[PDB]
């Protein structure tokens, strides 16, 4: 909500609480998502200020706190800062920001990530360009300098991050994304390329230095309807873990397909359907395998913008004989949300 | 990093509060008597507590923010950087060891334990672990440690706990039968309450901790055995070659009895064949002389 | 309904519409129906010009005419004549002429309103009287103002501004002081502020609410409610000595006192019977008697100046309205039909009641004639208006 | 404070700062509470929105940050999320919420927990029903559907939590609570029962599976006075730690008694008195023992609702010879509070 | 920004986001500051309330969240609470506060700490009186009871803190500070003394118990100009680390000199210059050495109070042969800031 809008400065504090639970057969080790209480609250602030008629500056920050944890040593587990960046928006040329923000590729993957709780599984966090990461400098242009309506393009540089684990580390990277919105229809295409650090190469899985991602997205949103289809291909970018070997690394090749179809009703209802799939190829010692292959069937009741309830039933089509130990069981999640 | 900005020295205050200062919290409900029947209480109040209660009450539930080893039972102590850790008890030594020491009173000795590196390394692969043993000083020494000059560094003892090499194993055992006498060292205290640091020449820092609260325990480690056979046998010529013991005394205002502690190295099997060899050569000598 | 009457525009654009003010005053009382200006048979500028037959034909037996003329110093002379058009056609029943500065032109109208109303009714006029009330404005520093205006909402001025809750102003019987509740200290206090100089006398600051002041008609005492004992009970202060006596003491609740004409008895609201009802008690001998038995709830009482009736807020079957109960019969008549009808206050002549309602979402006070015949909104204020209080004769 | 009240939605940001210190003889190892600086700041947001005249939705979240810690590796010590839940309140039937919230039994124990800093020691956190825990679904009825005034009853289900330690873990549980308020007097009764996980049974102390708690509370609040008396009994529910053995677990049986008497003055003062006791029975190897047995003597000056100061002197009656190593020393705490 | 100013209470929520990066030759091990992304967001609340005309109470809290970290195990690295205290300001006598706040000596060191990102290196955190620490009780007088204008004096007691490391620990301490502001010129003098804990003495470096700091500061601020010069001397107070030995401790003696000169322009610009030096003496086995010796050259564009950009180039004059492993390389930092 907008709490302070004065002196040519406006602040929108946005925060929410989510009472959530995941049900699954058994203890929940083999469940797609898990099992138990996953309640969480997020807090964040967005701020803008028109320095001039043609120039405004903005800053945004978001944090996530988990309530499922106890008050002991595990209180901080799952607690983090999602977004923390700043930037400036000129009148027409565009806008430039820096900090910890979503990667350009997520823009394409944004179309499918409309599900209540699950969705966007391919868009892993702390990954090169698919998810939200720290150390990015992004420039964005709206309507190509106002020349052509609906054509927004952006570019992003990724500063190297040398962390303890290859899963969370990266290096110098670049990327771009284009989006054309016409008459309700929407099309997008994004590409990102970066260099893997030595720690990443040292991992048993994964081979090569150029970690590459790219994606194409299509959608149509209107008349209380939302259709979306994202097809993405990557090399040495997707993380993979083997329970049998208890060893992790990255995928030599990956194809990902996401499809979403949601209808909305006047009386605060929104049924949703989602298909998903991700196939890894040229895996070291595992040939080709499917990481995720499932259907979604869910719904969301919107009492209002600030209050909502939702359910999601995940029909995991993954087979038990999978050569990586990926969960071959179904799952369900039920959530309630308040947000200001 | 630019924190100095502002940060006025002296009293810090802002400018222009909206309302005049209230006397206190004498009127809690509002600008009302708290009554509520007539329109004097809650004549302005609106939407008082429509929501259900959320954690009604203060909610400050609580507030913001060494089992002892029995005397005479050799056990492994893995060292730390701060030295070895030992926790003694007050309870006097069990019938077993008193028995042994009485029998032995009237160089020979009696084997308490036997060591097996094969096993000791399963838990302590680096072979850093030592073997500590402790007795109450008065049961060892004829002259009580209290009634002793502070100048004396070596008190005489009637028995000692010593590493020996017999039947192809190293073993910890209680020796006696000759004039013997051991280091006497004072135990400096430390930050922790009832926790001191004795330092015996040639061992690590032996930080002690008295405890007569927990019931005494006997620790059981796959390497260290408890050889039932308690016959008195002749002892090693090389007895003690990897042992450091000492009577340790506490400061007068502690009320802790003086304690004897031996700390023996765990020999590897090569070093045990070596000790065995030297022992056989010395037995040869003694046999010819 | 009401007596039909002809009210003629005054002979002069004129600085003020005196005839319109007289018509509006007479109408607000409920007792008169000034003839629609568009249907007047003539607009005589003088009594001589009145044609009685033309007014009697329309059922009008009296006609108000007058003159406003400017004086060399910029002031104005206002004159009125009341011409019989009934049994004594063309005769002037009453008249006057007098000099006022422009800033009293509206008062001039009320003066005429006061006389004709009395001449034709025999009742002293209350059109030159004032009302007091509390406004919660949209200003930040002093959102609470105790204000006074003319009875009809014109000529408003502020008597006191406060950053904290104000309640329940009350006029001294001479119209020179207002008692009221102020919370500027952070809790309740009862104070008397002199209007002429704004001086504030501290009346009570007991540990809890000090509220619902009422001046005795004779001016010697102030009634109010204190909960220091633990609950609201009635107390009276002798204004000369400042000594405080308790009037009610018990587990029942007694508050919102209003004085009877005798300056010895109070009517007030009590929950002794469950839902609020009106009780009567002597300020000396304390033993309250319930006097409201109609409806399902009765509260916020005001005793008439002759003591024959009171007005109050009564709840009957879901509907809460301003009602009038005859004090010697108990007969209840619902007067108001607005929503959230609250805090009525009676004119000193018993002819009009001012009260607050949902009108203007709280920002408007309303007048209703005590015959029930006329209802109107006052001019809108720049805030939320509560706790209206009708001055004594001024 | 209420910062945003618009569009049928209202937000009350509530946060406070507490400059606190604990004094005790010696280093403070044996002190009841401890010793040193215990300053802490809490931040939280509550939000409501009337979807309909008869239906409103609410969400609440609270976090605690400790200032006593340094800026090094120990910054996060003692930092946690206390409450994070959501729920809906229908007009008359009642209200239903889910998340991380207080257990039904705390309602009874709420009467005694009126002390400035200490108090409610029996109401441990991350315990089955006595303290605030995650994974609860609670329904509450006010005035029994509006039939009888002052009679509020509630029921609570507790989803299983499989954590690393038995102290913070639980299993499926149920509970209920009833409260009758009449003429100022108040009476309450609460009961909770759940199953202990295997990890809990494996602990050296504690025996049995059915972890049971129940409590009865009485109070009178009026005329600037507050009297309260809570008597609670539990089986295999209360945690216990032995310094001599350096081993923990749960109590086979426990009785707890709490008594509070506070008077309030018009001039922003509130003296308080509190008696407390907890006796464990059928302890493994320790027979019967007293965990806590002390008096309180304290006070609180309320400059206003948003500013307060307080003091609490804890007369620990515990003897040194206690067979668990519990502190047998007195303690005192002095605190200053700002809160909006 | 002031969000709630009602009921004689006023709340100023202040928070900011900083997109930051540090550039340096090589990996950045030898760089003065470091290298990579150092973006961070701070959130805090200040609150006041006039209890009486002559008495007001205030509470302040601040936290820092780092965005450079990932969402894995290292999320909390560098996350902390800077300030958390409370206090009361009487009309004339002065003001008294307690909690986690700046030490009196920082007041003198405040003059030089006007740089955009770097600066105030001597004012280490969790140190006795130079930086912000927990467990302080401070009293302050403004204008010496209103007798003499511009003369503010304060005094501070430091409760002992027994932490795991000597670097973050302290003991009982005392200090005082005086500040005379006349006609734009400003002068200050501060002194602090405390006892070192046993853990501190046990460290290989450092000798003695009385840890002492003191400082003198001068400044002139006017006409869009800011000059400042702080000279401080300390014993057994400054921390020092030896990479060659990989051992730390404190400095037997230290002299520190700071000089700042900043000019400001009407068109939102602020060039800055800063000289700095710190020399340790009587070091155990290292004689006398220089910890830091560098120039600053930087600038700051102030689009407005709520939005700013800045740059700082650090000319490290330190030589490579330094006997402690201190970085002998230059550095640069570029930052963008939004703040409400």
């Amino acid at each position: 909500a907008e709490i302070y809008n004065k002196d040519g400065n406006k602040v929108d504090l946005y925060g929410k609480a989510v009472g959530l639970h995941y049900f699954s057969k058994g203890n929940g080790e083999n469940s797609y998502g898990g099992n138990g209480d996953m309640t969480y609250a997020r807090l964040g602030f967005k701020g803008e200020t028109q320095i001039n008629s043609d120039l405004t500056g903005y800053g945004q920050w978001e944090y996530n706190f988990q309530g499922n944890n106890s008050e002991g040593a595990d209180a901080q587990t799952g607690n983090k800062t999602r977004l923390a960046f700043a930037g400036l928006k000129y009148a027409d040329v565009g806008s430039f920001d820096y900090g910890r923000n979503y990667g350009v590729v997520y823009d394409a993957l944004g179309y499918t990530d409309m599900l209540p709780e699950f969705g966007g599984d391919t868009a892993y966090s702390d990954d090169f360009f698919v998810g939200r990461v720290g150390g990015v400098a992004t420039y964005r242009n709206s309507n190509f300098f106002g020349l052509v309506d609906g054509l927004n393009f952006a570019v992003q540089y990724l500063g190297k991050n040398e962390r303890d684990t290859a899963r969370r580390s990266n290096g110098d990277g670049v990327g771009g994304s284009i989006s054309y919105e016409y008459e309700g229809f929407g099309i997008v295409g994004a590409y990102g390329a970066a260099d893997r650090t030595n720690l990443q190469e040292a991992q048993p899985l994964g081979n090569g230095k150029k970690a590459e991602q790219w994606a194409t997205g299509l959608k149509y949103d209107a008349n209380n309807i939302y259709l979306a289809a994202n097809y993405g291909e990557t090399r040495n970018a997707t993380p993979i873990t083997n329970k049998f070997t208890n060893t992790s690394g990255f995928a030599n090749k990956t194809q990902d397909v996401l499809l979403v179809a949601q209808y909305q009703f006047d009386f605060g209802l929104r049924p949703s359907i989602a298909y998903t799939k991700s196939k890894a190829k040229d895996v070291e010692g595992i040939g080709d395998v499917d990481l995720v292959n499932y259907f979604e069937v869910g719904a969301t009741y919107y009492f209002n913008k600030n209050m909502s309830t939702y359910v999601d039933y995940i029909i995991n089509q993954i087979d038990s004989d999978n050569k990586l130990g990926v969960g071959s069981d179904d799952t369900v999640a039920v959530g309630i949300v308040y947000q200001f | 990093g630019g924190d100095g900005r502002g940060h006025n020295t002296g009293a810090h205050s802002t400018s222009g509060n909206i309302n005049g200062g209230p006397t206190g919290i004498g009127v809690s409900g509002g600008c009302s008597d708290g009554s509520g029947w007539s329109s004097e209480n809650n004549p302005w109040g609106g939407g008082s507590g429509s929501g259900i209660h959320w954690g009604g009450g203060s909610g400050r539930g609580n507030g913001g923010g060494a089992a002892p080893v029995a005397f005479g039972f050799p056990a492994l102590s893995t060292p730390g950087a701060g030295g070895l850790a030992v926790s003694i008890s007050a309870s006097e030594l069990s019938a077993a060891i008193a028995g042994i020491i009485a029998k032995l009173k009237k160089p020979f000795g009696v084997v308490l334990s036997s060591l097996i590196p094969s096993e000791i390394a399963k838990d302590d692969p680096n072979m850093m672990s030592k073997i500590v043993t402790s007795l109450p000083a008065d049961d060892i020494t004829e002259s009580p440690v209290s009634s002793l000059p502070l100048d004396k560094a070596t008190v005489n003892v009637n028995v000692r706990v010593v590493d020996d090499v017999k039947d192809e194993r190293q073993n910890i055992s209680v020796v006696s039968g000759v004039p013997m006498s051991v280091p006497v060292v004072d135990a400096k205290p430390t930050e922790r309450p009832g926790v001191f640091t004795a330092s015996i020449p040639g061992a690590p820092v032996l930080n002690i901790s008295v405890n007569d609260s927990t019931p005494a325990v006997q620790t059981l480690s796959p390497g260290v055995t408890n050889n039932t056979d308690k016959d008195v046998r002749p002892a090693g010529f090389t007895q003690g070659g990897n042992t450091r013991d000492a009577v340790i005394r506490f400061p007068k205002d502690s009320g802790h009895n003086a304690v004897y502690v031996s700390v023996s190295d765990v020999l590897s099997p090569d070093q045990v064949k070596q000790r065995q060899d030297e022992e056989n050569r010395r037995q040869q000598e003694w046999d010819a002389t | 309904s009401g007596r039909p009457i002809g009210v003629v525009p005054f002979q002069w654009a004129a600085p003020e519409d005196i005839g319109g003010i007289v018509a509006a005053d007479l109408r607000n009382s409920g007792k008169f129906n000034p003839l629609d200006r568009a249907r007047l048979p003539q607009q005589p500028g003088s009594a001589q010009e009145v044609q009685p037959a033309a007014w009697s034909a329309l059922g009008i037996d009296a006609v108000v005419v007058g003159q406003v003329t400017p004086n060399p110093d910029g002031s104005y002379n206002v004159a009125y004549q009341l011409v019989d058009t009934g049994g004594a056609p063309g005769t002037v029943l009453a008249q006057n002429s007098y000099k006022v500065n422009k800033q009293w032109l509206r008062y001039a109208g009320h003066t005429a309103s006061d006389e004709v109303f009395e001449k034709l009714t025999g009742i002293k006029g209350a059109f030159r009287t004032r009302i007091a009330y509390v406004v919660q404005t949209n200003g930040g520093q002093f959102p609470y103002e105790l204000r006074v205006s003319d009875y009809d909402g014109y000529n408003q001025f502020v008597v006191h501004r406060s950053p904290q809750c104000l309640m329940s102003p009350a006029w001294s019987p001479d119209g020179s002081k207002l008692a009221y509740v102020t919370f500027e200290s952070g809790r309740s206090a009862l104070v008397i502020q002199t209007l002429a100089n704004g001086a504030v006398r501290q009346v009570a600051s007991f540990p809890r609410h000090n509220g619902a002041p009422a001046f005795s008609p004779d001016g010697s005492k102030l009634a109010f409610a204190l909960s220091k004992t633990g609950s609201l009970n009635l107390y009276v202060m002798d204004l000369a000595s400042g000594q405080i006596r308790q009037v009610t003491d018990g587990r029942s609740n007694n508050t919102e006192p209003t004085w009877f004409p005798d300056s010895q008895n109070l009517a007030f609201t009590s929950d002794q019977a469950g839902r609020p009802q009106v009780y009567k008690v002597n300020i000396n001998g304390g033993a309250p008697q319930r006097i409201t038995w109609e409806g399902s709830q009765n509260q916020d009482a005001d005793v008439s100046s002759d003591g024959k009736f009171m007005v109050m807020v009564s709840s009957n079957g879901g509907q809460q309205h301003i009602a009038k109960q005859d004090l010697a019969t108990g007969g209840v008549q619902v007067l108001s039909s607005t929503f959230l009808d609250e805090t009525p206050s009676l004119a000193p002549n018993g002819t009009m009641v001012i009260y607050s309602s949902s009108q203007g979402m709280g920002s408007v006070l309303n007048l209703v004639s005590t015959d029930g015949r006329f209802k109107a909104r006052l001019p809108a204020t720049d805030g939320q208006v509560k706790f209206p209080a009708w001055s004594p004769y001024l």
